[PDB]
């Protein structure tokens, strides 16, 4: 989303850093890059990850990608 | 000179406990914690080596 702050002074000692203030900002990255995918979670990075468990009901729901159910036997 | 007399024996332990319990010293050390919210300092001193 390539809008994303870093938070104040880096480095030393200094007087220059964040007034404590910062966190609202590293408050709002989370909120960003959470409102990247807002319920969204693809299976396909992990997406043969899940399902090699035992009949699995394997939820993906709401949002998720989930399963392979790769070795079977699985009656997925 | 006319009853029977008989001796038994009863004994008193008297466990005398509950000597001590003194509290000994109760202490407390304050903090400066840390908090989101913060703010301005004034100055600074320490802070590493």
């Amino acid at each position: 989303m390539k809008q994303n702050i870093n938070i104040g002074n880096v480095v030393d000692d200094g007087t220059g850093d964040y007034l404590r203030k910062g966190g609202i900002k590293i408050n709002e990255n989370f909120d960003e890059l959470y409102y990247e995918l807002g319920d969204g979670d693809v299976p396909y990075s992990a997406g043969a990850w899940k399902t090699y468990n035992a009949s699995s009901g394997q939820t993906l729901t709401a949002e998720w990608g989930k399963s392979y159910a790769i070795n079977t036997s699985s009656g997925r | 000179v006319g009853f029977g007399f008989i001796a038994i024996t009863l004994l008193t332990m008297f466990i005398n406990v509950g000597l001590t319990l003194k509290h000994t010293e109760t202490i407390i050390n304050k903090y400066k914690n840390y908090k989101w919210d913060s703010g301005l300092p004034t100055e600074y001193a320490d802070r590493i080596a």
